[PDB]
């Protein structure tokens, strides 16, 4: 028994530990080296298509359903004491601190996360990686790097847009049904929030998060076995992970500035 | 003199693949290295690409070695060796114009004129002439290896290998497949390592032949010199028959204990 | 280094010698529309190795040399172009075999 | 008028066949012989790979969600004198909004996921044609155990969300910055009712079941049999089921709470 | 006598059509060996015998009785008959080998415990997959999985085994197991094999009436020894494996002075 | 159709046809008709396929555990034809 469960147990410690090893050494040997921006600039609007502009269905028409349901059940537990000035805030303080880049990452690891997994793990199973690098510069620097530095851009550019609609979703609710006098709804909001507490802290989040899921997102395309069943393994495992990245790293960043 | 490797030995975590096996053929000449499926004949031209280390074993390419050079040295001899897969190798993303033209738009300074007129007489060499704005999903299994081929000859290489062509096609398209490396190497003059298992598809213009069995190399020669061979390894793989080797069942009991219990 | 072309025109007569790669075409690619002003003759004697690369830059040199009404061929060509003639399928009226 | 500008077809009859499909084939899993003996390994079988394993980034993604709930509930309830009522914002929000969406996300991303692979990868090496083809129907064989195992395993999967969620926020509330547990508990055991927070809880968490579950099963059933068909049909299974679990809870909410 | 005779179908698919007008007869203890380029319906020409597919126009009947012309649950009782395999070796992956073959006849047959231990290590012992029963299919290799289901297909004792492609992309060592198995099969059960394979040398010293399916027509209905002398372009060029013939391969489409030298 | 056994004490006249369905009464019913007979008559069958050749060995097996040589007598050409190709050895089926 003591030396089965030590070496079982001691198989899984190696193999964990190789496996940060080559997620290490796969993101730095795509970002150092020769600068190439006039070879990528053609090659990073060409993945900005697939990351941005391809996700933003799935942000757009589910940012009035949360600003809908938030603005409806921050509603009624507040009228016991004062009808106007609300739904300013704990609507858009609630979309700057919590909500808002953790909503939008489970979002973005779902559509986009599990999109540039199967990606990498098609052009591995089709032969598509080695023989770039048996004729031409190797596909590290090539479709790794304009794919990792779409995600960290896109994620921080759709939480505005996943804040802005939730802030007018959550105005439906409250202005033309049930009013509850909508100057009052203005000019003590904007009181509330405040530049680096709810404005540029959003944003801090939205880099943070953009880097821990495209990292996994471009690691399990990466270190999937060549086959019909490895890419779909690895496409569960992305939004597995991502979720433990995201509300993981949500109660890190929580302490540290709030 | 002789381009692939001389005396190596790979080994993987659990089961191993090569124990002291030898390859020599020369400049210009077919050679087909056979065996049969389940063993590493992908494995085999990726060692002379440097995709992988071997653990023992040394890679003579033309006075030079394959594991012992640089990063900056192995994409030099990368530039002429265009390896090619079986399935298709085409990017998705563009068309059958841009594939030939890849290894073209980043290596060769030809401008925009003169590198529409070599990719349009590339693809007529494979037959793929019309097919050049269609996209590699719209293109067959057949199709597609004649568009890689056109591709492999781009850098104008010398050293062309074949992994497993025509393996699951039909007889119409694999005699194409047969006679486009004719017309390569009579008229360029390019070494080509070609890997299968399918005898009488590939004894015909190669002029060397390899038979590995029990990850070693049993046998050589030519391929009218493999015929006249008694052995009982090699005359089990040419002109496939049930008994020999193989001993044709899964090593099990005494047939009294499973049946009949 | 081999890699040259060193083209010399002596008004009807363009003897391409050096090598003909896939990099030296570029000096000669920009001074084409003087080598198909009323020349008529194309010698390639001093080559010994003609690619697709060359062969593309080969072709332009006839093509060019047709919309101003000439009568280019070829004096002395190494055997090495005609048999990659019949490998790309090249047509009449673009090459001259004799 | 004929050409794409106005009659550009293909979008009226495509994508209502698909829904023709889809009703079809939760008919005929679902109408038949009753065969309770018969797909009584079934149901154990699949109960592991769907409730099971889905339990683990349920456990301890609920400390995370729920410590970030007192972590929130904290700063906000200062100048109000609310800091007895810190059980009023953790188990209200994860008993009415947390909860059953934030668990359907987690059953879309895992559970949803792996039931789109595990039926495009019989269909890609027609498992299920060689099934039809021995004299029994593959509906009601490998999609019917799946279809009530997916059923019954998100109620019972959103009260461990709920139980743990609880408890991280008496880790974070209780323990830390000094609350009693006279004024924490008083908060939620004679606060809120039944029928509001428990009943409605359960209420909402079978029909996110079933349109999960039933969604998961037409992308792996409805699939081109390829190496790119399964991983863009889970893809497509969580861009439908966050449309699908937001989009209702719009519409669940009309009746209950107000 | 005969078992499906191959009345005129159809099977237009929308866009493009797959058969113009057939006629692929099976007779019964013979090998029906049916060979075509690829890229045509040779998977889908075994879907309409087996019933998974209705077809467009005409109809197709199995022993007398007519497939698309019958209820529901008289086609379950004549598709047990038959025990069709694929390709791609389409075995369950949450069991191993020995749940595999006894998979058919436990829920239809009534055989008890020792009398179905019994009956599979004799499916497995014809194959040569006794000792792999305890083994797990994602383990096995390219060439064992056809042989499992193999055994599993001759479980219920069909009578029209119908071979999906077998040894389409095999070693030749492989290649000389299936060849062997269906000559030990045919003559011992007395069960007709269907073969729709493009191999030629290979199918061909096995089968009795070998049919050519070219442009979606039946243009050779010769024996295995009478289509060697078939004065056909169609059929000469599927044979012998030549280049060039009446199915072009330069692919003509365009002027060549117009994409060379623009 | 059935399968009536005319057991008289030293034949095990099997009549009928063995096919997949019919082995229940004589699966069950097989302890007294072991009780030292030496023979095994298989005269009135013709279709023997798989599933009652694995009924047949198990009356022979159990023959052997009191010490009882089996002789088939008028036995069909189906059973002789399935047994090499299942690869049948020796001292279970007497040829
Ligand atoms: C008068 C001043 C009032 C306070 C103003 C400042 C409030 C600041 C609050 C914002 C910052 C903290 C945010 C914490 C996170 C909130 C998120 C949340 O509440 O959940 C929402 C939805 O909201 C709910 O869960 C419903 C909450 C119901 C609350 C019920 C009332 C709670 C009572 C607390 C106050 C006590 C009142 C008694 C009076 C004493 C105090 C005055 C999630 O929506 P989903 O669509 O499910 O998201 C899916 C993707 N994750």
């Amino acid at each position: 028994m003591l030396l089965n469960a030590l070496a079982s147990l001691g198989h899984k410690g190696i193999k964990t530990l190789r496996t940060f090893g080559r997620a290490g050494l796969m993101l730095f040997n795509a970002l150092v080296g020769k600068p190439e921006f006039r070879k990528h600039a053609p090659l990073l609007v060409r993945q900005l298509y697939n990351v941005g502009v391809l996700s933003m269905l799935i942000i757009v028409v589910s940012g009035v359903f949360i600003g809908m349901v938030l603005g409806l059940q921050g509603y009624l537990v507040l009228t016991t004491y004062s009808a106007e000035t609300s739904l300013g805030m704990l609507v858009a303080l609630s979309l700057l601190r919590e909500l808002g880049p953790v909503v939008a990452a489970l979002l973005f690891a779902g559509r986009a996360g599990s999109a540039l997994t199967a990606e990498i793990g098609l052009m591995r199973a089709t032969e598509q990686l080695s023989s770039m690098e048996m004729m031409a510069v190797d596909p590290l620097r090539r479709v790794i790097s304009p794919r990792f530095w779409a995600g960290v851009i896109s994620l921080p550019l759709l939480t505005v847009i996943f804040v802005a609609v939730g802030i007018w979703g959550g105005s439906l609710v409250g202005v033309s049904w049930k009013g509850i006098d909508s100057g009052f709804f203005w000019s003590a909001m904007q009181n509330a929030v405040d530049w680096r507490m709810d404005l540029v802290n959003c944003l801090i989040k939205s880099v943070v998060f953009a880097i821990t899921v495209t990292w996994i997102s471009l690691f399990n395309g990466y270190d999937a076995i060549p086959t019909s069943a490895g890419i779909s393994r690895a496409t569960t495992r992305t939004v597995v992970h991502s979720s433990l990245a995201v509300l993981g790293l949500d109660f890190v960043l929580t302490a540290l500035m709030f | 003199n002789l381009v692939d490797m001389r005396d190596v030995s790979f080994t993987r975590g659990n089961r191993c693949i090569f124990d002291n096996i030898s390859l020599t053929v020369p400049r210009g000449k077919i050679t087909a290295i056979m065996g049969p499926s389940g063993i590493g004949k992908t494995t085999l031209l990726r060692l002379i690409g440097g995709q992988i280390a071997p653990d023992h074993g040394e890679i003579l390419f033309d006075g030079e070695n394959i594991p012992a050079m640089s990063r900056s040295r192995l994409y030099t001899v990368r530039k002429r060796m265009s390896m090619l897969f079986q399935s298709g190798a085409l990017f998705t993303d563009m068309n059958v114009f841009d594939n030939v033209a890849y290894p073209l738009r980043e290596h060769t300074q030809l401008p925009a004129p003169l590198l529409h007129s070599t990719v349009m007489m590339k693809l007529e060499a494979v037959g793929l002439r019309g097919a050049a704005k269609l996209m590699p999903s719209e293109l067959s299994g057949g199709m597609a290896r004649r568009a890689a081929l056109a591709r492999a000859i781009a850098l104008e290489p010398d050293l062309i290998m074949f992994d497993e062509p025509f393996v699951g096609q039909d007889p119409i398209t694999m005699g194409v497949l047969v006679k486009l490396i004719s017309e390569l190497n009579s008229a360029l003059g390019v070494t080509c390592v070609v890997v299968s298992h399918d005898v009488p598809e590939v004894l015909s213009i190669a002029d060397h032949a390899w038979i590995l069995a029990d990850k070693k190399i049993v046998a050589h020669g030519s391929a009218q010199a493999l015929q006249a061979n008694p052995d009982p390894r090699v005359r089990q793989f040419l002109d496939g028959i049930a008994d020999g080797p193989v001993p044709f069942r899964y090593p099990a009991g005494d047939y009294h204990a499973d049946l009949l219990p | 280094m081999s890699e040259s072309l060193s083209w010399m025109q002596t008004g009807d007569t363009l003897a391409l010698s050096g090598e003909l790669d896939q990099d030296v075409l570029l000096p000669l690619w920009e001074m084409r529309e003087e080598a198909v002003k009323g020349i008529t003759c194309i010698d390639l004697s001093r080559v010994s190795r003609v690619d697709t690369g060359g062969l593309a830059l080969l072709l332009h040199l006839i093509d060019l040399a047709k919309k101003q009404g000439n009568n280019v061929t070829l004096q002395g060509v190494n055997d090495k172009v005609y048999t990659l003639a019949k490998l790309y399928n090249l047509p009449a009226d673009v090459l001259p075999r004799h």
